[PDB]
């Protein structure tokens, strides 16, 4: 499966400024393109080489529908306030996210077309693509201007048909890259703690895509039992890095084993404190 | 851990208001004889939309990686339709909860859990 | 209306080794206001070139963001990552790890 | 290419 | 019949801390609200604190609710319904009693409203 989606935000700072407004998009969690209020011509900027070919044309009309899109979210912050009776004095925060996930056949397998107030949802269309699913009350009094202005077929629109062409284009222009599998590069080290013990630690390092499975084993077995990690995190080079752990017996090291599954290894890895 | 809870119906919910992992809410859920919570059906999901405490929330579906495809915890169908195919383990392999959206991120990530108890068993 | 703490996590691009230049990197997810104010800390004192991500969020909707500045490992000196967010009373400092 | 608000305001 | 009704004779709820809640869907006047939950022996809600008013708003409707918390006309200021003071520092200055003498709670706000107007009610309960 793969997806074009456009990460959209618009934070008000009133008395101080026009909204700061931003748009991201990506395909397959790859930035590509970018559009930043905070300049003083602004427009849309290639993020991904691959993206640089796109001519002069499709630039200038990417940052009019950017800068058409902020003018929509100045008003939206504006309404909000009225709707929530919320004073002009604080700042507020608007997103949106749009997109499509595309199965590899071509196939639409899910359109995106959701908003987000003050850090949580405000309202999204729903997988019908018709109708739409409001947070509460104020939201519904949107809900009910969109359905009857039947916005959702024009949104519609964009995510079955452009969303869907411009996906299967991006993926030909980024070939090359966009699937990248760049293996871990793993390592185990050996922390002996004050409990008398040892902790094992499992390392991952330098891989894409982020994901990816490490897990610890017991002469071979499921060793389930409570294994300590952390959240795959990135580097400054777009790579990841990862950690799984676990507390073993000072001495019986050599009998735990770490598998590491990742797309970019065609075999799976086993590594012991050795 | 501050607790927001009720029951409707045939069924207790339990809002633990404490930020954890997928892994961290299912621990905690079962620790109390509570599993995380399965949906059942259409109806049950737009119940629970309406009262979800304005955030993303830990449920209790999630994939697995062997059997590459998403189960709920316990490990039998439920009546809401779900295509998994429209999850990409690519934005994650746990599933979340919100006001308006049902979709899948990060089980490593932190969110509030939604713990379940069925009054017909 | 919410707000949400940020998670952090500081750890460096290659495996430690005193005396031996590396990448210090500070990940700071799930929060929300947007606004927010990091830094790095030598010895408790704020590292001066520091780069960051652009903004970004996830479809949950709360915001990420990586920071990171070159640094030098050695035996005592401290490195951290300090953030201040509006969802926190005081700013949250989390300390550099050669192990984790 | 991105979505347009097409000022289909909330 | 609702949890509410009496074993012979519309209403959503739920529980926090030490503390229950039952929203009143039947739209009433303040007093109306006052009544009701008195009538189930409960109490028109008293926010007790920052954290307490915190929690309730990621819940409430986006539309308001009427809160035990009134204007005094021969006292000329705000009482909660037990005539106790409250840890949630309030300012009950900021409310202009010529646009209503009773407490609403929404979403977003504690904003004052004509007691006469109907709006769904919040009832509290204090566990032991």
């Amino acid at each position: 499966s793969h997806s074009l989606r456009y990460f959209v935000t618009a934070v008000s700072r009133p008395g101080f400024g026009e909204p700061r407004y931003m748009e991201v998009g990506y395909v397959d969690n790859t930035e590509f393109v970018r559009f930043d209020s905070d300049a003083e011509n602004p427009r849309y900027e290639p993020r991904a080489r691959w993206i640089e070919q796109e001519g002069p044309e499709y630039w200038e009309r990417e940052t009019r529908r950017a800068k058409g899109n902020e003018q929509s979210f100045r008003v939206d912050l504006r309404t909000a306030l009225r709707y929530y009776n919320q004073s002009a004095g604080g700042s507020h925060t608007l997103q949106w996210m749009a997109g499509c996930d595309v199965e590899s056949d071509g196939r639409l397998l899910r359109g995106y077309w959701q908003f987000a107030y003050d850090g949580c949802d405000y309202i999204a269309l729903n997988e019908d693509l018709k109708t739409w699913t409001a947070a509460d009350m104020a939201a519904q009094i949107t809900r009910r201007k969109w359905e009857q202005a039947g916005a959702a077929e024009r949104d519609r629109a964009y995510l079955e048909g452009e969303c869907v062409e411009w996906l299967r284009r991006y993926l030909k222009n980024g070939n090359a890259t966009l699937l990248r599998t760049d293996p871990p590069k793993a390592h185990v080290t050996h922390h002996r703690r004050p409990e008398g013990d040892v902790t094992l630690r499992c390392w991952a390092l330098g891989f894409y895509p982020a994901d990816i499975t490490l897990t610890w084993q017991l002469n071979g077995e499921e060793l389930t039992q409570e294994m300590e990690l952390v959240e795959t995190r990135p580097a400054g080079d777009g790579t990841f890095q990862k950690w799984a752990s676990v507390v073993v017996p000072l001495g019986k090291e050599q009998k735990y084993t770490c598998h590491v599954e990742h797309e970019g290894l065609p075999e799976p890895l086993t590594l012991r404190w050795g | 851990d501050k607790v927001y809870w009720f029951c409707y119906g045939m069924k207790c919910y339990y809002f633990v208001m404490d930020r954890k992992t997928w892994s961290g809410c299912k621990q905690t859920c079962q620790s109390s004889s509570l599993s995380l919570l399965k949906i059942d059906d259409e109806d049950e999901l737009k119940f629970l939309q309406l009262v979800v405490p304005s955030d993303s929330c830990w449920v209790g579906l999630s994939y697995d990686n062997k059997k590459k495809d998403w189960a709920w915890i316990d490990n039998r169908p439920s009546k809401l339709a779900l295509n998994t195919r429209k999850y990409n383990i690519r934005d994650g392999g746990c599933m979340l909860l919100s006001k308006t959206r049902l979709d899948n991120g990060n089980c490593d990530q932190v969110f509030i859990c939604i713990c379940g108890k069925r009054l017909d068993k | 209306m919410i707000q949400k703490t940020p998670q952090i996590q500081v750890y460096s691009r290659h495996p430690p080794e005193n005396g031996k230049p590396n990448i210090l990197n500070c990940y700071v997810t799930q929060f929300h206001p947007p606004h927010i104010e990091i830094q790095m800390l030598k010895n408790g004192k704020k590292i001066p070139k520091v780069e960051m991500s652009d903004m970004s969020f996830s479809k949950d909707w709360s915001f990420y963001i990586l920071a990171h500045t070159e640094f030098t490992p050695t035996e005592t000196d401290t490195y951290a990552c300090r953030v201040k967010h509006a969802s926190m009373a005081e700013p949250k400092t989390v300390y550099w790890d050669r192990d984790m | 290419r991105g979505p347009g608000r097409a000022f289909v305001t909330i």
